[PDB]
RNA sequence: AAAGCUCCUUCGACGAGUCGAGUAGUUUGGGAAUGCUGCUCAAAAUGGGAGGUAAAUUUCUUCUAAAGCUAAAUACCGGCC
RNA sequence: GUUGACCUCGGAUCAGGUAGGAGGACCCGCUGAACUUAAGCAUAUCAAUAAGCGGAGGAAAAGAAACCAACAGGGAUUGCCCUAGUAACGGCGAGUGAAGCGGCAACAGCUCAAAUUUGAAAGCUGGCUUCGGCCCGCGUUGUAAUUUGGAGAGGAUGCUU
């Protein structure tokens, strides 16, 4: 029972009165969840393969440098603002782990 | 070249329309073919009904929202409530749809009853005559009058709600305090100003702090 | 197993390990013929994902194409037409380079059937592909029901009829409001919208 | 060829009245196969790995 | 030997020079760009696509792409009747 | 050194097989005009059509959702009636122009990649055979069983098939 409908149309919460129910979650909706089997593989390959040239330019510019430039440059490569934000956040993690470890 | 008071014409007849004209002189000939195919199919399925069972479904748009009709198949939750295995359903004339869900409880309850009484009316012949099994018909009531359409015998009983109802006086309810017409105007303007009102209230809390 | 890691490694085509390995292979190629047999697939994980199996009757071929854009073939530059369609230089072909690679292989091996193809390498003037073929007359193929559907006489030369994976992309074979004019066949629907139907009792 | 003798040996016992795994013992062999080996080391069951060059 | 149903703490692998973006030509009723193709750049894990006006911030609905198969209702007098 | 394997590349009138041509009314793709209309004419229109080229069948193609929707929610594909000469496009000129819902015809659903059989490649082409099987080869850079999101795996539990 998420929300109760008012019972008259043309309103903030319009609808027809009915008894809504909660239903079991379908397996098709588990697409994006992380798995411990795929996190293990993706971590090992990153160690073997290394980084890419465009990441190496951002990661250097992200530390001791501008932050607006790190997002203007990231958007121009990846192509969209949403992906640029996530990539900058992810690269910020690796530098935090690197220097602060030892 | 218009000459008099005319309606401006728009006749899409500038391509080579004559190459694609589909006259229908085989309307009665085709009908005979279908009737020969139906009775041939009914002969192959000797004791079985021709059609398959369908559930009750409501139309999806605000217009046509009132009426109901037949659907494609029963949801996996409807079959479970009536105690029918998933794999056995398609093989005894029941149609199953695996991509439909039961958001409400009115639709779920209506279909379960519509499917439960069908199970009581079913006669199930054994796979081998000499060795019957527990779920088979015990051969005593195998002889009875049967139906074959299953679309007229199991169609929608009534698609629309009753036209009117008659109730005694002094049972008539009282309307909304403001009135019916003004209740709509207030509800309309409340949704228009939901954003303006919300930020003004919120910024006041931060302004005083 | 190991095939999962190969999927992850092949995703990073800009890393130093992969980039070196692509540069050396592309030189090994381009010294052989344009079309030639391959002993075994060079991308075992990618081929496996598309239906390849390691049993008799399955073969792999590879081919390269010129990697450009179509130039209208006319005597000199004259077209003898209205100005709206007298351009010669910036026109484009309506089928992918992947499709042309599959089609030339089909003429070379006229007794086999094409299953799929995938990208292997590319250059400044070439793009390389590997094509999976199946023998429809082998006994080991007709015995297995997961693949013997291809032996039917309706799957003949489906390379140039537009029935492989890349053929379905070049056509608008998808559902939705976006693929309206080509959902069931572009030319079929144009006939439907342009026919004039008359019944007996008008 | 060795597998044939063991399989025939099992048939005589199962007809005689002795069930399987009563005439044979647990085998100890070297493992092989890329996918098979990769799984073994992920579970820390392997003790030594040899790789071709 | 093999198969079906009812319950659960926990697990639950899912397709890459692809999706997407910029630019060029063609095409569509598709209009700050509907589909297709060439070149340059090139992804992610509750992620990703779509929600018919370009953009940022915050919510919501709905499906699961980049591998494959399959009868009937439909077209046609060219071939044999 | 001798000798025996492995990988890649070849010879043969080697053993056994397979493709071309015709037809092309209907069907799946590529390529691609101008006459004509606008009372001239260049974007537009004729037209995503004629000619040219490649590939199939008795039907072909399509198809079990990265869909439609905004509802009290519909539920693979194809065709007919309606939506509709409508939303929209257009020297906004001449002209062009779909889709969802709704009634009916016909109805049917499925297997692969990504998991170690690991207490036993359990799988297959070919040759010989008295018909019971044997021999070489393919294959561990993965052939059967098991799983396909509707789930499923691993555990519980008593009946049934
Ligand atoms: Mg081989
Ligand atoms: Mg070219
Ligand atoms: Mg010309
Ligand atoms: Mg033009
Ligand atoms: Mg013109
Ligand atoms: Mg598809
Ligand atoms: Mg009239
Ligand atoms: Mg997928
Ligand atoms: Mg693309
Ligand atoms: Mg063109
Ligand atoms: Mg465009
Ligand atoms: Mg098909
Ligand atoms: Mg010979
Ligand atoms: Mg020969
Ligand atoms: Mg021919
Ligand atoms: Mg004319
Ligand atoms: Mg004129
Ligand atoms: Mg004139
Ligand atoms: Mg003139
Ligand atoms: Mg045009
Ligand atoms: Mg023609
Ligand atoms: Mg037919
Ligand atoms: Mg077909
Ligand atoms: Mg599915
Ligand atoms: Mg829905
Ligand atoms: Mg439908
Ligand atoms: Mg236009
Ligand atoms: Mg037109
Ligand atoms: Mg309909
Ligand atoms: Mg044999
Ligand atoms: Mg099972």
């Amino acid at each position: 029972a998420p929300v109760e409908r008012t019972g008259l149309i043309r309103g903030l919460n319009k609808g027809h009165k009915t008894t809504r129910r909660v239903l079991k979650e379908r397996p098709s909706r588990r697409k994006g969840a992380q798995s411990k089997r795929t996190q293990f593989v993706r971590s090992l390959i990153r160690e073997v393969a290394g980084l890419a040239p465009y990441e190496r330019r951002v990661i250097e510019l992200l530390r001791n440098g501008k932050d607006k430039r790190a997002r203007k440059f990231s958007k121009k490569k990846l192509g969209t603002f949403g992906r640029a934000k996530r990539k900058c956040e992810e690269l910020q993690r690796i530098i935090a782990e690197s220097r602060r470890a030892h | 070249a218009i000459k008099h008071n005319q309606q401006i014409p728009n006749n899409h007849f500038r391509k080579h329309w004559q190459r694609r004209v589909r006259c229908h002189f085989d309307q009665p000939g085709k009908k005979v073919t279908r009737r020969l195919a139906r009775r041939a199919k009914a002969a192959a399925l000797a004791p079985r009904p021709v059609d398959k069972l369908r559930p009750i479904v409501r139309c999806p748009t605000v217009k046509y929202n009132r009426r109901t009709r037949l659907g494609r198949g029963f949801t996996l939750e409807e079959l479970k409530a009536a105690g029918i295995p998933r794999l056995l359903a398609p093989t005894i004339g029941i149609a199953v749809d695996h991509r439909r869900k039961n958001l409400s409880e009115e639709s779920l309850a209506a279909n379960v009853q519509r499917l439960k009484d069908y199970k009581a009316r079913l006669i199930l012949f054994p796979r081998k005559s000499n060795k019957p099994k527990k779920a088979d018909t015990p051969k005593d009531q195998q002889t009875a009058e049967t139906t074959t359409s299953l679309r007229t015998s199991f169609g929608v009983e009534q698609p629309l709600a009753p036209g009117f109802t008659e109730i005694s006086k002094s049972e008539i309810p009282a309307g909304i305090e403001g009135g019916a017409y003004r209740a709509l105007r207030k509800a309309r303007s409340d949704a228009r100003l939901v954003g303006v009102r919300e930020k003004r209230a919120k910024e006041k809390a931060e302004a005083e702090a | 197993g190991a095939l999962k890691y190969l999927e992850e490694l092949s995703k990073k085509k800009q890393s130093d390990v992969v980039r070196f390995l692509l540069r050396v292979r592309c030189w090994e190629y381009r010294q052989l013929n344009v079309i030639h047999r391959a002993s075994r697939p060079s991308r075992p994980d990618k081929a496996r994902r598309l239906g390849y199996k390691a049993k008799q009757g399955y073969v792999i071929y590879r081919v390269r194409v010129r990697r450009g854009g179509r130039k209208r073939p006319v005597p000199k530059g004259a077209t003898y037409g209205k100005p709206t369609n007298q351009g010669v230089n910036q026109l484009k072909y309506q089928r992918s380079l992947r499709a042309t690679a599959e089609e030339r292989v089909g003429r070379r091996c006229s007794n086999l059937r094409v299953l799929n193809s995938y990208w292997v390498n590319q250059d400044s003037t070439y793009k390389y592909y590997e094509v999976i073929l199946v023998d429809p007359n082998h006994k080991a193929i007709r015995r297995d029901p997961r693949i013997n559907w291809i032996c039917n006489p309706v799957h003949k030369h489906r390379e140039c009829r537009g029935l492989t994976s890349t053929g379905k992309k070049s056509r608008g074979l998808n559902k939705g409001h976006r693929f309206n004019k080509t959902r069931a066949g572009r030319r079929k629907t144009w006939k439907r919208h342009n026919t004039l139907s008359l019944w007996r009792y008008r | 060829q060795e597998k044939k003798e063991r399989l025939l040996r099992e048939a005589t016992a199962i007809k005689e009245g002795k069930k399987k795994e009563d005439v044979s013992k647990k085998p100890y062999t070297v493992k092989y196969g890329l996918n098979h080996v990769v799984g073994l080391i992920e579970n820390k069951k392997a003790s030594l790995v040899l790789i071709a060059n």
